[PDB]
Order: C-alpha cells, then structure tokens, then sequence
C-alpha cells in the first residue's frame, strides 16, 4: 500500500497566511510515502514543508511559482499505476476534458492530476481517471466565487486506487471517497 | 473517522 498526497494553488504568502490548521495537523511526517504538487506553492517555505512529510515530492510549475526550474509536467508510477501532473493552466479552456483526455493519452497515464482551477475534481472518464485536488488554502482565484481548501489522498493498492478528498467546511474537516480500477 | 461532506454518516480514512 502506497498512501500518496495530492495538493496545490497554495498561494503562499501572497493570497494566504498558511495551511489550513486542521489539514497541517492530519499530516503526519512519515505517514505519506509520496507527494504530488500541481504549483502555485509559491516559495520555498512551503517546499521545505512537503519535503518535512515524505521523502518523494515532485511538484510541477504553476503560473505565480517564483521557481522556475520546477518541471512543467511530470509522469510518476506508483505501483501498478502511472501518473500525470500537470499544472494545468496551460489548458484553454480551463479544465476542457477533451484537452485534458489528449495529455491523458500523450503522457500515457492511468491518473492524469491537474490543478489551476482550484476545483475539487475526482472521476472516471473512457476508463482513465482525472483528479484534480482544488485549492489546499482555499485560495481565490480570478474567477471563482471564494473557494472551499481541499486536498487528496490517493490510497493505492494493487490495481484499486482509493481517492479521497478533504475538505474545510466551515471549520471542520469531511471527507468523500471515490474507488477506481485499473481495467 | 470523518464526517462525509454529503450526507450524515461518517467515513473511515488513511489519516
């Protein structure tokens, strides 16, 4: 069993202070074994966190990333599954499926994450699976009507992967689950 | 466990 976290569009500090308290307190150091960014951290204090969790990070590079050199998008496999990220603000328009279904298949991934939106998505499409972990500070956006903060968890097993998602709602953390299958 | 975001119940998690 491989537990991976998923999370980004943190804005921090320019749009928000901090990691929600009561998401920070359900990370454990050394709990998580891998940890995916899709960017937007956007400086190194929040790098020096991730890696203070787990000893694989990879984040990719957003649009505000005062790093640069972060990869603009990365493929990992972790166990049986291969996986996208992406930022995602490069896709116009934002989160189109149609685009979002081509990196699928052009990075030749099993779960494609993308971010930018600061939207929780978490779903099965033509038997490929696309998560996209919102905004972990519930940071505003452009265009969104103030955001609800949100992270993932990916619990992989075998061919199941078990997402779940957590979100700040009012001030306490719920949960949602959704299980996919490698065909 | 977790409160579920839809619904009442609750939901068992890794965390």
């Amino acid at each position: 069993r491989m537990l991976v976290l998923v999370l980004g569009d943190l804005h921090i500090p320019h749009r928000c202070n901090s990691l929600p308290a009561k998401f920070k307190k359900l990370l454990v150091p050394g709990k998580i074994q891998h940890i995916l960014c899709t960017g937007n951290l956007c400086t190194k204090e929040s790098y020096d966190y991730l890696k203070t969790l787990a000893g694989d990070v990879h984040i990719v590079r957003g649009d505000f990333d005062e790093n640069l050199n972060y990869p603009e998008q990365k493929v990992v496999t972790v166990g049986q599954f291969k996986i996208g990220l992406i930022h995602g603000h490069q896709v116009i328009p934002w989160g189109d499926m149609a685009s979002l279904a081509l990196l699928q298949r052009q990075f030749d991934v099993d779960i494609l994450i993308s971010g930018h939106t600061h939207k929780f998505e978490a779903f099965e499409h033509e038997n490929k699976f696309y998560i996209n972990p919102g905004s972990a500070t519930g940071a505003y956006n452009a265009l969104e009507t103030n955001i609800i903060p949100s992270f993932v968890l990916m619990d992989i097993q075998a061919s199941t992967v078990v997402t779940y998602v957590y979100q700040l709602i009012g001030d306490d953390v719920k949960v949602e689950r959704i299980e996919y299958k490698k065909p | 466990y977790l409160p579920t975001i839809t619904g009442v119940g609750h939901l068992w998690h890794p965390l």
